[PDB]
């Protein structure tokens, strides 16, 4: 019975409305502005490069939301990074997987 | 007289591409004399010996041979075996390496165990694992980096696979790094890389810091703002 | 007569199965009142299980009183089987830790005490699970006896794993009640719609872990999968004296 | 011919409870009187060969004798000597195992490691790593107990003692053990002790248990508004 | 100004128990920890009990 007006997946704002009828008398109905958020704790403030520091600040200005920069994967968007790898004297640089859970081929 | 036989490493195809592997005869008299023949179910040997180490301390005898052959080639599991033609030798060993067909092949779940609290309480050098674990029964590759910093492999050492207890046909590893406590004191981030088939890219790649180092500080300000706005 | 087969606390792992009545409310307060300081050898262990039987007897006896009973009596000296040996599931229940947290002081005396030919034999396990279960198969001929006391062979359904039991239970008790239901049709009509719905979910959710054809039971299932000429059924075929698989089951009424 | 005697070790010792001495003959089959005997270094006879072990029939004779009642003069390091005679040989043949002398004895220094939170959160199994370092000799015997009972050696794994980089002397080892998602939920404790010729009581144990880590602080500050 | 810690030993049945006290793998000295001998448990038949403190 809510429409969720704002599902943005890398900040998993979830905001809903929804209306609640009083029954068996006129209309004082109360309005829910729902939301659901998912902080991460442990994530980074790249989201994909890992030698950052931990992003502590989880600055939610919903004017941008209702109409850069997040904290929160996206499961079916794969995310990539490289590395060196040295066998010796030479070098080669092979992309990652960040999230190989749900990235290999299905 | 040591001998031994050393297949095709999975990270020499992945990285350098040039598919060396070889045989080799160590502690033993040097002749100069040594030209191994390789069997592809046929008598003939693409290469001979170039850059063999005959120096050794000892003034003991190594041999060194080079080939190219077909990546499906291996994977059919052909039985490829060398054939040491030393004059010392009366008869020649036969030592095959050849992979069979139909082996295991799983991912590396990799997890990496932050130090524990007792050492860096004593005020002296850390140490971090890097746990492999349920991997193919072919040897893996690992190396560890700091912050994008290749480490030289001199003050690490990684462990044989052995069988898992729990299930009879995958492995598991282990390697360790020491590190001094004031470098792990000021927070800097390791990682660990591992080199494996079964995978998008066959390299993973996690990594962990003092704040990630199971911590007792939860420093959050979750701060939202403008709850009211306009939305439709 | 319900089996509250939601999670809440009837069985700590995640996946659902549906607790027997018959677990619930038992007289095990005679284990769970034990002292261990008084006792600390396997004579004395024997007659307080040996009581603890009897009062099983006469409690499913009063109870049945308010060839089943001695079924129901059968699968109660079953489970009594696997709360002695120590791999019952439920751990949630507060007062069935304190059982499994005292009868460990108890085999670990037994295990201190034993003599050299024995204690090479049953040094190595996990929890003395081992040589509680050798205990057991030792003096398990003479708790039955206790037992049937109130109103022969040994029961052979102690060495099933529990969870198929639990099935039998179910099957036993539903068609039971099922034959309870019916022997103008209005007044009786929409209670069996509310019969239908108490326990429509009750059949499907279990189906779901059939799969995968603990350590212990999946032996017990790749033995009778050779055996019966039914590998692979969603019915077991014992006892279950009537249609099976969803022929009478559902909507019936109509 | 060839006969080949090696000493047990600390895993030995401590495992049997006892000292349990070899003395095997290699590609040598059966023939008739072959003698093998343990005697003192100085001459007396301590212990003969009671109970001999039947004839391997692929050249290879045990020939074990227990020195079990001598426990510390084995640790004293007094040569033994073993008598192999047979007819067709003029000159018996003699095996000589001692104690060696000179070696440093460092202690080790256990720490055991909880599993990562990665394993935690995928809910399928968690491996407890018992990361023995630092001893000098290369003998180490590793038993894991779960209330007072040491477990099946088939649960664990140990590692081969491997020589440390940073010091010469030192070595270090590490063993897993493959404990459920669900029991170490419940919070039990698993103990490694480890055995080492080092240590002044021989045997050290540690504790893991879920509660071994936990964060102290919790610190939030929500800050809900309304105006920019 | 100073702490006790004590070390509740019970519940052994063959009287004798040895109680060490060791600081960073490195046994304390005698002096400091005091060993209070075996006395019988006052709910408990044959099984006796015994303590140790350390200031
Ligand atoms: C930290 O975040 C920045 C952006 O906020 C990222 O920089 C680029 O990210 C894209 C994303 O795929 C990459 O393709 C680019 O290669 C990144 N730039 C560079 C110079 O590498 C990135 O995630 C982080 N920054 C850096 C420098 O890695
Ligand atoms: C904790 O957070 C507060 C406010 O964000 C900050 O002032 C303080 O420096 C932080 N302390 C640590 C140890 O992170
Ligand atoms: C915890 O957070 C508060 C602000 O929310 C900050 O003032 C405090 O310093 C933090 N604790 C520590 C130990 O830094």
């Amino acid at each position: 019975e809510r429409i969720v007006l704002v599902d943005n997946k890398c900040k998993c704002a979830r905001i809903t409305s929804r209306i609640i009828r009083s029954s068996e008398d006129p209309n004082e109905d109360i309005v829910e502005r729902n939301i659901r958020i998912i902080v991460p704790l442990n994530n980074r403030e790249n989201i994909s490069d890992p030698t950052s520091p931990l992003r502590t600040r989880f600055v939610y200005h919903l004017s941008d939301l209702c109409k850069e920069t997040c904290y929160t994967y996206d499961r079916n968007k794969c995310y990539t990074a490289v590395v060196p790898l040295v066998y010796g004297g030479e070098t080669k640089m092979v992309e990652t997987a960040l999230t190989p859970d749900a990235c290999y081929p299905d | 007289i040591r001998v031994f036989a050393i297949p095709p490493s999975f990270a020499s195809i992945f990285l350098t591409k040039s598919t060396k592997l070889t045989c080799l005869v160590t502690d033993l008299t040097t002749y100069d004399s040594v030209t191994i023949s390789w069997t592809r179910q046929n008598g003939e040997a693409v290469k001979t010996h170039t850059n063999i180490s005959e120096s050794h301390p000892n003034a003991t005898f190594s041999a060194v041979g080079e080939a190219s052959i077909c990546e499906d080639d291996w994977n059919s599991g052909e039985r490829f075996t060398c054939t040491v033609t030393h004059t010392d030798l009366p008869s020649p060993l036969k030592q095959t390496i050849s992979r069979p067909k139909g082996v295991a092949l799983h991912r590396p779940d990799v997890y990496l165990l932050p130090p524990a609290r007792e050492q860096l309480n004593l005020r002296e050098s850390a140490t971090i694992t890097c746990l492999v674990t349920g991997f193919s029964p072919a040897d893996v590759f690992v190396q560890w980096m700091q912050r994008g910093q290749p480490l030289s492999p001199e003050k690490y050492v990684t462990s044989a696979p052995m069988p898992e207890p729990q299930a009879p046909g995958r492995y598991f590893a282990h390697s360790i790094l020491t590190v001094s406590e004031e470098e792990w004191n000021t927070g800097e981030t390791y990682t660990c890389v591992v080199a494996h088939e079964a995978l998008p890219n066959r390299v993973t790649e996690r990594t962990v810091d003092k704040s990630t180092g199971k911590p007792t500080l939860y420093n959050v300000s979750l701060v939202m703002s403008d709850t009211a706005g306009t939305c439709y | 007569d319900e089996w509250d087969c939601n999670k809440g606390t009837n069985k700590l792992y995640e996946n659902d199965i549906c607790l027997p009545p018959r677990r619930k409310h038992m007289c095990t307060k005679q284990l769970e009142n034990i002292s261990t300081a008084s006792i600390t050898t396997t004579d004395d262990l024997l007659k307080e299980v040996l009581i603890t039987a009897v009062n099983e007897g006469k409690r499913l006896k009063q109870q049945w009183e308010k060839h089943f009973l001695c079924d129901a009596m059968k699968y109660s000296f079953a489970d009594l089987a696997d709360i002695i040996r120590g791999t019952d599931i439920w751990k949630g229940n507060r007062e069935q830790q304190k059982i499994q947290e005292r009868l460990v002081k108890i085999f670990r005396n037994i295990y201190d005490n034993l003599e050299k030919d024995e204690y090479e034999k049953y040094k190595y396990g996990t929890k003395y699970q081992n040589l509680r279960s050798a205990w057991w198969d030792a003096h398990r001929k003479k708790i039955w006896n206790a037992m049937t006391c109130s109103a022969k062979e040994p029961p052979v359904y102690d060495y099933v794993p529990q969870i198929l039991r639990w099935i039998t239970e179910w099957s036993e008790h539903f068609c039971e009640l099922q034959e309870k239901n019916y022997y103008t049709c209005k007044t009786k009509c929409e209670e069996y719609s509310k019969f239908i719905k108490k326990w429509n979910s009750q059949y499907i959710n279990l189906e779901k872990k059939f799969k995968e054809l603990d350590e212990n039971l999946i032996q017990f299932l790749q033995n009778v999968k050779s055996e019966c000429n039914e590998p692979n059924t969603v019915d077991k075929y014992l006892m279950y004296t009537s249609d099976c698989r969803r022929v009478k089951f559902s909507n019936t009424i109509d």
